[PDB]
């Protein structure tokens, strides 16, 4: 069509596995705690969709025209979040696919992405928090902020 | 779940509102949206002078719906011969799950909100970015905006290949102003911009001495 309406880039949309866009951390991991490592690793893949977030030499993020940030209470470090719920002790670590660890509030480095995906891969763990172990129910809200150039 | 139908907004003001659609694009559960306007600071702000409404509302699965944005009578107080930047926000609000040991995500989406006042308005496709000025200099280039309006500026090489797939710290030009940028030196430099629509054109400059202009 040489002529028509404006047509522009619409915003990412996000798309994961799950509904409710929701990790399952499992059970509080307290004997890993205990022995001094942090709990098992948990996957997750954000796609952002829409957006035509792929072009011919790189990609939306990894260009840095869009920056993303987690957001939520820092917990014991700057590289912890608070977590909620019952459970005492413990904080929740995310680190990109080159292990850069997220801080509340502050921008992930762009870096180039793997499998050439239209996917964010990261990963969660469960560390201590230097108080004392108590087992229990956790939850958290994170923030997952996409600051657009 | 919930996006936003635009990468960046710009605010005709010589209308008194404008609206946005957004959309909840999962089809099995609904989302709130939350929508507000923060300052060029990124600080928030609540009564003007741009508004968002509502600041919140439900999407049920694979609804549309909108935002608006107007403005207050104190937006004559901005200046009328140049660009004032907001930002514009959109987050949302996921259903509680009521599962055990989990970490629940949240998008929120932030764009630039661009006031453009009436005196300064734009055809449709209409470049200023054409206008920019390359300066040599130790380490890389001052680059200057002459122009009334902010020019986000995302790559800069020797190639036209180059300016849209080589690394670049995107950098945003406020008006009239300037700002230094390290790079490499090129011969005959190409920049790429982002432009209202968030298509990413580039532009081929020639240099004389230190001073780069584009190509007439
Ligand atoms: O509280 C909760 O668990 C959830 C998450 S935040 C929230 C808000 C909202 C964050 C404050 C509102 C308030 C709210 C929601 C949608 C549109 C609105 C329009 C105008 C005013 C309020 C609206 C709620 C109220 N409802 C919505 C209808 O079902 C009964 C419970 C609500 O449950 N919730
Ligand atoms: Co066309």
């Amino acid at each position: 069509a040489a002529f028509h309406g404006e047509v522009v880039r619409p915003a990412c949309t996000l798309a994961m596995e799950d509904a409710w866009q929701i990790i399952d951390m499992g059970e509080t991991p307290v004997r890993d705690l205990q022995n001094g490592f942090s709990g098992p690793e948990r996957k997750f893949s954000l796609r952002l969709r829409n957006c035509e977030f792929n072009s011919q030499g790189g990609n939306l993020f990894s260009d840095s025209r869009i920056r993303v940030t987690f957001d939520g209470v820092r917990g014991e470090t700057p590289d912890k979040f608070n977590l909620s719920g019952q459970a005492k002790g413990i904080n929740l670590q995310i680190a990109d696919v080159r292990g850069n660890i997220a801080r509340a509030g502050k921008v992930m480095p762009a870096i180039p992405l793997t499998g050439n995906e239209e996917a964010l891969d990261y990963t969660l763990r469960i560390v201590r928090n230097g108080k004392k172990l108590e087992a229990g129910n956790y939850f958290a809200v994170l923030g997952f902020r996409v600051d657009y150039e | 779940a919930v996006s936003l139908d635009r990468t960046r907004a710009v605010f005709d003001g010589s209308e008194k509102s404008m609206t946005l659609d957004i959309s909840n694009d999962n089809k099995q559960l609904p989302y709130l949206a939350q929508a507000w306007i923060e300052n060029e600071n990124q600080e928030k702000i609540i009564t003007g002078p741009v508004i968002a409404t509502p600041p919140v509302q439900r999407l049920e699965p694979g609804a549309k719906s909108m935002v608006r944005l107007s403005t207050t009578p104190d937006i004559s107080k901005l200046p009328q011969d140049r660009e004032s930047l907001f930002y514009f926000n959109l987050r949302e609000i996921p259903p509680r799950s009521e599962k055990a040991n989990v970490l629940q995500i949240a998008l929120q989406t932030k764009i630039k909100l661009f006031y453009r006042p009436a005196a300064i308005k734009t055809r449709p496709n209409e470049v200023w970015q054409d206008q920019l000025i390359l300066n040599k200099v130790s380490g890389g280039y001052r680059i200057e905006n002459p122009t009334p309006y902010y020019v986000t500026v995302i790559g800069l090489g020797g190639s036209e290949k180059q300016a849209e797939e080589g690394e670049f710290e995107t950098v945003m030009l406020s008006p009239r102003s300037e700002q230094t940028v390290k790079s490499a030196n090129y011969n005959t430099p190409y920049l790429s911009y982002i432009n209202d629509y968030g298509g990413r054109p580039v532009l081929s400059f020639i240099c004389n001495g230190s001073r780069c202009s584009v190509k007439k």
